[PDB]
RNA sequence: GGUACGAAGUCGAAACAAGGUAGUUGAUGGUGAACCAGUGGCUGAACAAAAA
RNA sequence: UUUUUUUUUUUUUUUUUUUUUUUUUUUUUUU
RNA sequence: AGAUCAUCGAAUAUAACGG
RNA sequence: AGAGGCUUGAUAGUACUACCGUAAGUACAUAAUAUACAGUCCCAGCAGUAGCGGUUAAACUAUAGAAGAGUCGAGUAUUAUCCAUACAUACCAGGCGUAAAAAGCGUUCAUCCAU
RNA sequence: UCUUUGCCUGGAGGUUCGUACAGUUGUAGGUAAAAGGUAUGUUAGAGACU
RNA sequence: UUUUAUGAUCCCAGGCUGGUUUAAUAAGUCAAAGUUUAGCCAGAGUCG
RNA sequence: ACAGUUACCGUAGCUGUAGAUGAAUGCUAAUUAUAGAGUAUAUCUCCUAUGACACUGCAUAACAUA
RNA sequence: GAUUAAGCUGCAUUACGUUUAAACUUUACACUGGAUACGUUUUAAUGUUAACUUACUA
RNA sequence: UAAUACAGGGUUGAACUGUGGGUUAGUUUCAAUGCCCAAGGCAGAGCACUGGAUUGGAUACCCAGGGAACUGUGCUCCCAUUAAUAAGAAUC
RNA sequence: GCGAGAAGGGAAGUGUGUUUCAAAG
RNA sequence: AGUCUUAAACACACCGCUCGUCACGUAACA
């Protein structure tokens, strides 16, 4: 830094800087040192150990799991109900039936129109981009084509379902660092928000946010495209924006360091030994360990008297005492009688008078 | 001129310290020692830019005075200011010489 | 002399695709208008194109 | 204008290096 | 008493001292 | 309507400091519309880059065109001014294939950079 | 991923050692699309064959 | 002998600074290259 | 902070929309009597006034002891 | 004749130019000059007029 | 672009050296073709130029002649400007 | 005897200003 | 005549697209 003439006539420690005489630990330098110790013990290598008994004596066991004639000879020889609506709906139609269709939401983005030339005139076909994804931990974008706008929408949604991808979202609904995203001119910067404040984004795109499962975030689009249309480039920005997110459980596993939040205390790292301390003990073998273990001589626990708790109904609030004021006793008596009623208290009446 | 908020940044404070010396002293190398009891000391200063956050360098050639005429061309020396004007060009006084060039 | 915009008439068929018999460019010559002849460079170059 | 023969003058890229053979070793998201 | 970016008007640069 | 100036073709997310779904001008009175209709007909005009006006389009004129469908309000609106909203005035935070951008090839001065 | 040199800001335009030396994109009358390109169609006195 | 691209010679115009709150996990601890309104410093001489 | 520019895709360049209100202009309102901050705002011509009457002090030895 | 030699870098009226360019008070809370004294006193202060381009206001 | 003379660059072997560097003006050489000037000539080619074709109404296309231009120690870099569209360091 | 430019923009570019220090007529 | 391959500044797609001299009119650098 600042290699001026004045600095060059003062930083020189010596007239000659003998770099070849420097002492740096190299690979060959250490190899020679070990060899010098051996008086006139050299490098050796070992080959892989190939044992036939590793698989010969184990492959037979796996055969017993399929030796049955009914599982070996064979080889080597459309609607779903929707009870609150009650109407037939196509089940498969190229869609996984296992996945519940009554738990997802769709959001129409745009309906673009294209033109096609032929020998006679012009042919127009519509298109749409529909994003389908659960609003908890799922997101997806699909694209397709169709002859009419109504048909295009349905076809576009189909691809979104089949291309559903998981996200890395924090349990606590709190991101770590703000992510940034790009494809050509675009920039989509997601600014996190404090817990308990809610979402803040464009009203047009509001539904989109919800669909993503992201809470407490400020999603803003900084010029999705500066040329042509702005719908196509934008499609790929989402994909390469949420992949960069990281949760606590991810960083802690590799970081092997304190990665706790502020409100909870040591929730993911604290692992009490539940298989060493609460180990079972029977009365038949307890007498043998009394004469072998250290005698109990300590004082550090007062609340050390508990056993199997049996559910029991109690009413601590309604408990007359010799120190309660006369008014309190009266007030509690009337209140207790009201809750114990099973004819008037546990009933719902619409009109006030007994009509 | 620097604003009030510009006097607390680390970039400006660091540059200030380098420029600032006891008794407003300066460091430079002599480039002309032709006239009797006269030597021109070339001092290098620094400045900070609040726009691009980068510091540059600019030379400042000044005239000095020597009693014993011990300093010679190409020898880094130390100068001290004075509260007067002596001679047509003389504006500084020598204290000591750090480095000496062979002959 | 030259240049901008609006309207629009006559005289010509230069660019596109090898028809103008490849076509832009540096410096000259020439011709009522597309610009044309020669040398240098480029492809932003079309067709054609091997056994004993 | 064709063929043949025997010594004048100007000029100097036809033949002669190659399957582009390093982890193929590098050219620019999308239509 | 010390230190303490110069900018616009398109542009056109080497000048002053002693043999 | 205690009361006036604007919009009445599409397009614009219409602001942010406390609260951050932890709640009524909640119900009756008390429910409607203006892409109904009138005049001119490449002429008269409007407007915002893109535009409309020929056979009548919510785009020109007109609200006794109906107690105007809307936003402000004792003001409203046009023009003008600047660091003119990420047309990033480009360290944060844009480029140098085809598209506006790398000097014909090379040794040297100063500055910057390097182990 | 890092050091340093050079260059550009949509397209577009200008009077009718002294006739030397040096130097030059910019103070408009006007405009809202010039343009790279993947694919389809069409044309082709451009190549081939049922 | 002295300045000179780190701008020497040289033509026109512009005097320098402060001002409390100021929303957004740009939550500024001084409003972040450059924006102002009571204000500070400073602004030759002459009766011949 | 977002839309639009043939009814395919990178650049580039435009219209409306934010805030700061330190000019001018049009329409309509003087409608209780508790209505404000800054250089108090620029150029040029003719004529009149100022300039001997400007603030204060007789403590400028005054009004002066049954 | 006795010294007889007068009208601004300031303020005001009128007029021209420019889209635009300021006159109405019992002017007495302060600061300050003078002074033995809150013993006097002064337009540079203060309060009202306003095309509101601002606060507050069942 | 066979032979010969002068002096460079690249590859490998030994010795020596022991941080010598990247970029580069107020700088310096070279640099196709065309033009001025100069030297020139007796070959092969051809711009201008009346020398044999035009049209379905106008032409340099197809032959031939043809005094400029074609070797420079010079004046000299306008271009589609000479081996890609980066002069260096790091990851194979 | 004391006070009075309290109505000043005419000069200057490396200047006017700002910042760091110092000042027992 | 029906296909295949390549090229294209046209895609109301060759009755396509597009340029120049001259004539008249309105203006800014005079």
């Amino acid at each position: 830094l600042h290699n001026s003439h004045q600095a060059r006539v003062l930083r020189r420690r010596h007239v000659y800087r003998d770099k070849h005489l420097d002492h740096v630990p190299t690979e060959r330098a250490r190899q020679l040192a070990e060899q010098r110790s051996a008086f006139e013990p050299h490098l050796r290598v070992k080959l892989e150990k190939e044992k036939f008994l590793r698989d010969c004596m184990r492959e037979q066991e796996n055969l017993a799991a399929l030796f049955t004639e009914t599982e070996k000879e064979t080889l080597l020889g459309q609607t779903v109900y929707d009870a609150e609506k009650g109407m037939f709906v196509r089940e498969r139609e190229g869609v996984d039936p296992l996945i519940k269709l009554h738990e997802l939401r769709q959001t129409l983005l745009s309906v673009s129109r294209m033109m096609s030339m032929n020998k006679q005139g012009r042919v127009y076909y519509f298109r749409a981009i529909v994003a389908v994804g659960n609003g908890r931990g799922l997101f997806g974008i699909g694209i397709a084509f169709g002859p009419s706008p109504k048909e295009a929408r349905s076809n576009a949604a189909l691809a979104a379902i089949q291309n559903l991808d998981h996200i890395d979202f924090d349990v606590g609904r709190t991101l770590t660092t703000p992510v940034h995203g790009s494809e050509y001119s675009a920039h989509v910067k997601i600014v996190p928000r404090p817990l308990g404040k809610g979402l803040k984004s464009n009203l047009r795109y509001l539904p989109l946010l919800y669909l993503m499962g992201i809470d407490n975030c400020r999603v803003s689009f900084y010029g999705p495209s500066a040329s042509a249309r702005w719908f196509t480039r934008a499609k790929a920005l989402k994909r390469a924006l949420e992949q960069l997110q990281s949760r606590r459980t991810l960083a802690n596993a590799t970081g092997q360091k304190y990665d706790l939040l502020v409100a909870p205390g040591e929730h993911w790292m604290h692992w009490p030994d539940r298989w060493f301390r609460p180990i079972s003990t029977e009365y038949a073998r307890m007498l043998e360990r009394i004469k072998k273990k250290r005698p109990p001589s300590y004082r550090r626990g007062f609340r050390a008297a508990i056993d199997e708790v049996i559910p029991e109904e109690i009413r601590p609030e309604f408990t007359p005492y010799t120190w309660k004021s006369p008014l309190q006793k009266w007030a509690e008596e009337l209140k207790r009688k009201r809750l114990t009623s099973h004819n008037v208290y546990e009933t719902e009446v619409f009109l006030h008078p007994p009509a | 001129h620097y604003k009030t908020w510009q006097r607390n940044t680390a970039g400006y404070l660091r540059t200030f310290m380098r420029n600032k010396l006891p008794n407003n002293e300066m460091i430079g190398y002599v480039i002309n020692d032709k006239h009797p009891k006269s030597i021109r000391v070339a001092c290098d200063r620094f400045m900070y830019v609040m726009r691009y956050k980068k510091t540059f360098r600019y030379t400042k050639k000044v005239w000095a005075h020597d009693e014993e005429s011990e300093a010679r061309l190409g020898d880094v020396v130390r100068i001290q200011p004075l509260g007067y004007r002596i001679g047509p060009w003389k504006n500084y006084v020598l204290v000591r010489v750090l480095h000496k060039e062979p002959r």
